[PDB]
């Protein structure tokens, strides 16, 4: 989170409007980067805390989880254009409608 | 600009508003607080005696809503890409969101709007222009580490605000020309500190308040309009220009003072090219303010004959003249200060 | 009078502001009644909602009979 | 005399009575349960999604005949 | 798939939108839009209140004051151009064909809906519309829809002020 | 909301075709420089308000205001109590002091 | 996410008899079911919650589906008739299960309840 | 990647109403049009980012506000004009 | 997902679709019957048998008469008013409270809002397309009027949601259990009449669309067809508003023959009042709806405010 240059009473406000903290999938992944934003501060914070900056960026971000899912899809997109898998085997066995 | 109760409440909510986007936390509540300036702004810069203050009006909502939008689209693509609102490695998104701050400061690549806007207004909403309103934009510009945008704003600035204002015999876009050439210092002392740019702002503010409050109480608005000024003793029109070399950056006077400490920092962090680069397109500055000061340091005029009393104000004209001392006897209060360290 | 000018010209919006008073009135009334009983603490939560004896709101629970 | 507005209005009620009643015997008809299932809260969304896992036809029921003997 | 429709919609309203140049006809480009933005934005959620909130404000609430405007402002009819009908609606049918052909798996938003989620979550089955709205009404960003209906008080102020009545 | 799609669109479908068949079964006369002449009365033939513009101004201000007291009948029973009533009635108290003042004013 | 690392659970540990009753079944006989069951549904839910981890406490989740088995066994020996009265009234009576709709066969279903 | 697949329209229609809001072949009517139209795919981008967190939907009606409040203030800074430049200054092409 | 749940909804919606245009035909025989027995004289009679199938007379006429046009050259933007209009009328009724399921509408209330605020939009492209300067004023004056009573409509409405704790309709039945809402909220009750009245064009709030101080205030050039499709869409406004009416304040019965028995009793009133008031005029119209209504709103939605957290202590 930025640091604002100035520390008024009109920060008090502004500075919880958006934030993880409220239920979410990992926002007790987001208090273990903020609290060391609180240790190191936010220039140190950037390179002595770089391991859980992106644990919450892969969290709420979902960047290599995505990537890999169309890793997945393109990869079986071009087995089937390859002729190595074709007709009613093209796709697997489909989840429960509940499983999930 | 104080007819009505009604703009006393839109000064002190565009304070509010300036005070929400300088203390924001996040890239969206400043967002917010910069829409609250804006609807604050809006209804003073606009009057019904004056018929160009209705459409620079308008250019200043068309630039700063087009400057607001970027901002915001470019606020959500670095929240998209990476979700807190820093960024480990700079990217494109921060020369995004730098640009859209640019266009709301009036760096020299987007400061066209400025002199535009300028030509038709009064001499107090320029005060709020050239001081208040290069709050909100610059106070954001110092959480971006981005090194290449800031050097071409600040020689852009230093060399466009200064050759651009030697045409302009009109006396507020002339102005404007100069506040575009103070910008590229502040930028420039941006990137080495975040208290050297409040000096150079603060001293740079007063500054303004008390040069344009000459311009505002005698409703002085042309190049020409200054030679027929009638003061009763010819030594106080002299002494009271003498803000010009003050502003200019002259050793005896104030105003020598902020441009000093930015030298200081600057050759201390090894950056001597740049500054080399503004000063010698600080001179052309000092060239115009002394294109006004043709006007009172000679001792004799051909005046206009018509007018023999001069007519001012009591308040404005007793705070103008507490600043005018300020101004040019103020390096004797350098011992007395602590925050340049 | 003053009340009985608004009373002839706007009787409506007095009447309006009447119920508002009473409402604003009632709605201490409530905040008051809500919070000088434990009214944090609801009878009936929501979800499936589980203590272990050694949590300290487990002995915070109601026993009350349903109304 | 004044009975005559009765031919007018009458056949109103009759009309609006139709989009429900027909569908209350053509619910009776094709599925066999009166009442489509509510989607309102999201149980009853879950609750009908597990019936129509379990059978092709979520208002077939399941009753304690599935259960096998033990 | 619907979803790649409302897509495919707004593409070309919106190419429809750069080639006109009659302000009403823009008005109407930009009514027919925001209901397709409602839509979409009501893809990715958990439930519609925010479409009908963008709804009520947007297009039943502010964007009759741009109708009026550019009502009163051109004397003219539209010039309807077979041409650019016959355009929209080839790109219209191809952005369709395209989103036949396209897996709709892979093109899908990652964005839960209520039913995306977990069965197991138990946030997801208290109350349609009730957490996410939850902060507007406590502490301490109540501060916040103050400080909005003060605003819109304000702006009204400054409407006033501009137009000079 | 995918059904309500498909409702709509037909909806439009029918008002366009039952509108198509109106326009077939009208009866085609001889066009006219007189019939196609906007109706003034009797004998043949506005600038901008003001005062309406601030009608929808006072209304879009109105409605984005209402679109705040929207959400809390569901909040109510899921938030603080003392913080949700200060909040709704200082919100409707500040509406009526500044609906009365603009009325006295 | 899953890799080779993370141990998942055997399908043959998976193997359980499930519960396959409808919604009707359900809801219906529920306020029994839960007074019957409530030493394992209580202790299942605190795993969840506490550990929130799904191979953990899997025991329990059996405890619980064998526990509901076991009741609604134990109604299928005795009161049959009437619960299946009971859920068809329960599910014919209006679009969402509600209890408020018919009360005459919920009374003959504790009826059955109390004397068996 | 993901840029690419996700999130990129909202940019190209926000790149095309940029320009559609800056050409010199349209008028300030035009200009104000197209600036709600980027405010729509402000909305629509802004929504797209708000959704990845579950319950901070409600910042939505916030930006809105702001905005509609943006687009009321230009069209009382335009029609403001009419007593002024007359009912032509809608035509005009260049400022 | 169960493909006979789609097919049922959509055989529902085309029967409500239907239902609700014979109904919109039958409703302007009763109002052309009735509204003459507000007065001495008798209703329509002596075609067909006893005036019945005088509702197809003019649908006959109307769809055969020589569809004119405002100017010549131009007039597809003449066309899309009449067409959402209609299309606005019969995509209301999808909110209606069904007990069977057609749409499990869980935000109904706001719906109904979204339909009301575009009515302001095919009436203001009714007024513009038109080319007069009579179809321009009447287009801006029911603009005016439907958006100065939208805001106090959204209050109200937003006022009685508070009884029921949410913005599902079919809550509206379970609150009526044991009475109907016409006793606790009487002045509701005529302000909601005020209210349905000023939205929809009648009588009371007539200036928008009358035959004294206009000719026609946006059906001036509409004849042959949209004028058809124009009045059935506001037919089918006052018939939403009278469910609507029924739904809230009367309880809401869906099933029982004695809900439809009170809408039909309810348009009855509606073509009561069409017979009974004189019209308003701009500056009062003004007057009630931003500063009596909206006080009134704003006043008694305090009033829930306090009585909904007094029920919520005691519950
Ligand atoms: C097998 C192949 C057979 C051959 C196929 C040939 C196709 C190409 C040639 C036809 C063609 O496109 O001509 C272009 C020709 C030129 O049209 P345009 O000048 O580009 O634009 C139409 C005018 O603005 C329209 O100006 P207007 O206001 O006078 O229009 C009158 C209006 C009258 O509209 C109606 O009568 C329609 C009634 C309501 C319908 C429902 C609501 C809409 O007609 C239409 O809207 C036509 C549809 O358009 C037509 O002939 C339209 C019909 C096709
Ligand atoms: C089955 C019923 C059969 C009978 C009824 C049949 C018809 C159905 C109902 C139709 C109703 C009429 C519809 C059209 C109305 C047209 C007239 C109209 O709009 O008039 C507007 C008029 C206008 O007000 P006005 O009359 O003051 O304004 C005109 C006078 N000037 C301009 C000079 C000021 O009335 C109102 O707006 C009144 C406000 C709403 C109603 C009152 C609510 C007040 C709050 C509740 C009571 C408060 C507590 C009181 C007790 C305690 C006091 C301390
Ligand atoms: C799909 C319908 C598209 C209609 C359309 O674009 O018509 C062109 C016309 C364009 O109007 P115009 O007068 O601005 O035309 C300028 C654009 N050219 C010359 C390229 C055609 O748009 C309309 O008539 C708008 C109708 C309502 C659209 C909603
Ligand atoms: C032309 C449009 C006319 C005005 C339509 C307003 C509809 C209300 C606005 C809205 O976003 O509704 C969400 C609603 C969805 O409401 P919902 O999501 O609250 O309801 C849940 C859905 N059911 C009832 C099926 C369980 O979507 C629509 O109304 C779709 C409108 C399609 C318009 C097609 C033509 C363009
Ligand atoms: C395809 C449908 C074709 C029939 C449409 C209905 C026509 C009914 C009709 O015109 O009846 C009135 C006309 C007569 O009514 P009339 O309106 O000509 O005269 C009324 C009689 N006086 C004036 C004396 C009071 O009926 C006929 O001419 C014979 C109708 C036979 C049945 C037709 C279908 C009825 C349903
Ligand atoms: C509830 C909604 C109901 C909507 C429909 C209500 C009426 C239905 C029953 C009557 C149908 C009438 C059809 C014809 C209408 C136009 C009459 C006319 O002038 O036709 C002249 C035209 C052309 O005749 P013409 O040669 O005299 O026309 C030349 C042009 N003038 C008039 C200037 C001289 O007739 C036809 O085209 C013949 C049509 C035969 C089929 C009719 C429809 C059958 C299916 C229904």
């Amino acid at each position: 989170s930025l640091t604002p240059f100035l520390r008024l009473p009109l920060t008090d406000l502004t500075g919880c409007l958006i934030n993880h903290q409220t239920y979410d999938k990992c926002g007790k992944f987001e208090m273990k980067m903020m609290e060391c934003f609180e240790a190191y501060g936010l220039e140190r914070g950037k390179r002595e805390c770089a391991d859980l900056i992106s644990d919450f960026q892969e969290c709420v971000g979902m960047q290599k989880q995505l990537m890999r899912f169309h890793a997945m899809r393109n990869e079986r997109y071009k087995q089937w254009l390859k002729g190595e898998r074709k007709g009613q085997e093209f796709f697997a066995d489909p989840p429960r409608v509940d499983a999930y | 600009m104080f007819n009505n109760s009604s703009k006393i409440l839109f000064i002190t909510i565009m304070i509010i508003g300036t005070l929400i986007t300088v203390t924001s936390n996040s890239w969206l509540g400043a967002w917010m607080g910069l829409e609250i300036n804006l609807l604050s702004f809006i209804p003073l810069l606009s009057d019904n005696n004056n018929l160009m203050s209705t459409e620079a009006s308008l250019k200043y909502f068309l630039t700063q809503v087009l400057a607001s939008t970027v901002l915001l689209f470019s606020s959500i693509l670095l929240m998209l890409k990476n979700n807190m609102n820093n960024e480990i490695n700079e990217s494109f998104t921060s020369m995004i969101i730098m640009s859209a701050l640019l266009l709301k400061s009036g760096a020299a690549p987007f400061h066209f709007w400025f002199p535009n806007m300028m030509e038709g207004l009064t001499w107090m909403n320029a005060l709020m222009l050239m001081t208040w309103q290069k709050i909100a934009p610059l106070m954001l510009i110092s959480y971006l580490n981005i090194k290449y945008l800031l050097l071409i704003s600040v020689i852009l600035s230093v060399i466009i605000g200064a050759i651009g204002g030697l045409n302009q015999t009109s006396l507020r876009k002339l102005m404007a020309f100069s506040s575009i050439n103070h910008l590229g210092w502040m930028l420039s002392s941006l990137m080495i500190s975040e208290s050297i740019w409040l000096i150079y702002f603060f001293f740079y503010s007063f500054l303004s308040f008390v040069l344009t409050f000459m311009f505002n109480i005698f409703k002085l608005f042309h190049l020409n309009q200054l030679f027929s000024w009638f003061v009763n003793s010819k030594i106080l029109k002299f002494t009271l220009f003498m803000n010009f070399l003050s502003l200019g950056g002259l050793p005896p006077f104030l105003g020598f003072l902020p441009k000093w400490l930015v030298i200081q920092q600057l050759t201390l962090c090894n950056q001597y090219f740049m500054l080399t680069l503004m000063m010698m397109s600080t001179l052309i500055t000092l060239f115009f303010y002394l294109r006004i000061c043709y006007s009172a340091f000679m001792m004799n005029y051909f005046e206009n004959n018509w007018i023999m009393k001069m007519n001012m104000n009591s308040i404005n004209y007793n705070m103008y003249m507490i600043m005018t001392f300020f101004s040019i006897f103020g390096l004797f209060l350098i011992s007395l200060f602590y925050f340049m360290f | 009078s003053l009340l009985k000018r608004a009373w002839n010209e706007i009787p409506d919006i007095v009447g309006g502001s009447a119920l508002a008073l009473a409402g604003i009135v009632m709605a201490t009334i409530g905040v008051a009644n809500y919070y000088a009983k434990d009214g944090d603490n609801r009878r009936y939560k929501l979800g499936y909602v589980v203590y272990r004896h050694d949590d300290p709101r487990a002995l915070k629970v109601r026993n009350d009979e349903d109304d | 005399m004044w009975f005559e507005i009765l031919p007018g209005a009458v056949i109103i009620t009759t009309l609006l009575s139709v989009p429900i009643y027909a569908m209350y015997g053509l619910d009776k008809l094709m599925i066999g349960n009166a009442f489509r299932r509510n989607m309102d809260e999201r149980f009853s969304r879950v609750m009908y999604q597990r019936d129509f896992r379990l059978t092709d036809n979520p208002y077939k029921m399941n009753g304690l005949e599935q259960i096998p003997d033990e | 798939m619907i979803q790649l429709m409302l897509y495919s919609l707004i593409i070309t309203t919106s190419i429809i939108f750069l080639n006109m140049i009659h302000p009403l006809a823009l008005g109407l480009t930009l009514l027919i839009q925001t209901i397709f933005v409602c839509l979409l934005t009501g893809l990715m959620t958990k439930s519609f209140w925010y479409s009908y909130i963008l709804f009520l404000i947007f297009l039943g609430g502010m964007l009759v004051l741009f109708i009026y405007v550019t009502s009163l402002a051109s004397n003219e009819m539209f010039n309807l151009s077979m041409k650019l009908t016959l355009f929209s609606s080839l790109i219209l049918i191809f952005m369709l064909i395209l989103s036949f052909i396209m897996d709709k798996t892979s093109s899908s938003l990652f964005l839960m809906n209520n039913d995306m989620q977990s069965i197991i979550n138990m946030n997801s089955y208290f109350m349609e519309n009730s957490l996410s709205l939850n902060k507007l009404y406590n502490f301490p960003t109540n501060f916040i829809t103050i400080l909005l209906m003060n605003y819109l008080l304000i702006t009204l102020i400054v409407i006033v002020k501009i137009t000079k009545l | 909301m995918f059904s309500i799609i498909f409702i709509a669109l037909l909806i439009l479908l029918i008002t366009t075709i039952v509108m198509f068949l109106a326009s077939i079964l009208s009866k085609k006369a001889l066009i006219d420089r007189e019939k196609s002449s906007p109706f003034e009365c009797g004998f043949d033939p506005l600038p901008f308000s003001l005062r309406f513009f601030l009608i929808t101004i006072i209304f879009l201000i109105f409605d984005v205001e209402i679109a705040l007291i929207l959400p809390m009948i569901i909040i109510m029973k899921y938030s603080n109590i003392m913080i949700w009533t200060i909040t709704s009635i200082i919100f409707i108290l500040i509406l009526l002091i500044g609906l009365y003042h603009e009325w006295n004013q | 996410v899953i890799t080779n690392n993370t141990t998942l659970p055997e399908e043959s540990e998976l193997n359980v008899q499930e519960l396959n009753l409808s919604s009707a079944a359900l809801r219906a006989g529920a306020f029994h079911l839960g007074k019957q069951c409530e030493q394992a549904n209580n202790e299942f839910m605190l795993c969840r919650q506490e550990l929130d981890d799904p191979r953990a406490c899997l025991a329990e989740g059996k405890a619980v589906t064998s526990c509901a088995l076991d009741f609604f066994r134990k109604v299928k020996k005795t009161c049959h008739e009437e619960f299946t009265q009971y859920a068809t009234c329960l599910d014919k009576s209006s679009g969402t299960m509600a209890f408020s709709h018919c009360r005459k066969t919920q009374g003959v279903f504790d009826k059955c309840i109390k004397d068996n | 990647m993901i840029m690419i697949l996700y999130w990129s329209l909202p940019m190209i229609l926000f790149i095309l109403g940029l320009f559609c809001f800056v050409s010199n072949r349209k008028h300030l009517l035009s200009m104000l049009l197209s600036l709600e139209f980027i405010v729509l795919m402000l909305f629509f981008m802004l929504f797209i980012y708000l959704n990845m967190l579950n319950y901070e939907s409600y910042f939505s009606m916030m930006f809105l506000t702001f905005s509609v409040c943006e687009g009321a203030l230009g069209l009382s800074i335009l029609v403001s004009m009419i007593r002024t430049h007359g009912n032509d200054y809608f035509q005009s092409f260049s400022i | 997902m169960f493909y006979m749940e789609f097919i049922l909804s959509l055989i529902g919606s085309l029967l409500l679709i239907i239902c609700v245009l014979v109904s919109v035909a039958f409703l302007t025989l009763l109002e052309r019957k009735v509204l003459g027995y507000i007065q001495i004289r008798k209703g329509p009679n002596k075609v067909g048998l006893m005036g019945i199938p005088q509702p197809f007379c003019d649908a006959i006429k109307l769809f055969t008469k020589e569809q004119t046009y405002p100017l010549l050259s131009n007039y597809l933007s003449y066309y899309i008013s009449p067409i959402f209009s209609l299309f606005l009328s019969l995509f209301v009724w999808m909110c209606m409270p069904f007990f069977v399921k057609l749409y499990s509408f869980n935000l109904g209330g706001l719906f109904f809002l979204c339909c009301t605020s575009l009515g302001v939009y095919t009436v203001m492209v009714a007024g513009w397309s038109s080319n007069s300067n009579y179809a321009l004023l009447g287009g801006l004056r029911a603009v005016a009027q439907t958006i100065s009573y939208e805001v106090s409509l959204a209050l109200i409405l937003l006022s009685f949601i508070f009884l029921i704790g949410s913005y599902n309709m079919i809550y509206f039945f379970f609150y009526q259990v044991y009475m109907w809402f016409l006793i606790i909220l009487f002045p509701m009750a005529l302000v909601w009449v005020s209210i349905s009245l000023a939205e929809t064009n009648r009588t009371p709030f007539d200036f928008a669309e009358g035959e004294s101080e206009l000719v026609s205030g946006f059906n001036v050039e509409y004849s042959s067809g949209g004028f058809a499709l124009i009045f059935m869409a506001e037919y089918a406004s006052i018939l939403f508003m009278s469910m609507l009416f029924c739904v809230i304040f009367l309880g809401c019965d869906v099933f029982n023959l004695l809900f439809y028995m009170k809408l039909t009793f309810i348009s009855f009133v509606f073509i009561w009042v069409r017979g009974t008031l004189p019209r308003f005029r701009y500056d009062k119209l003004m007057y009630l709806a931003w500063k009596c209504f909206l006080s009134f709103s704003l006043n008694y939605l305090l009033f829930f405010i306090g009585f909904k957290i007094l029920l919520f202590s005691l519950l």
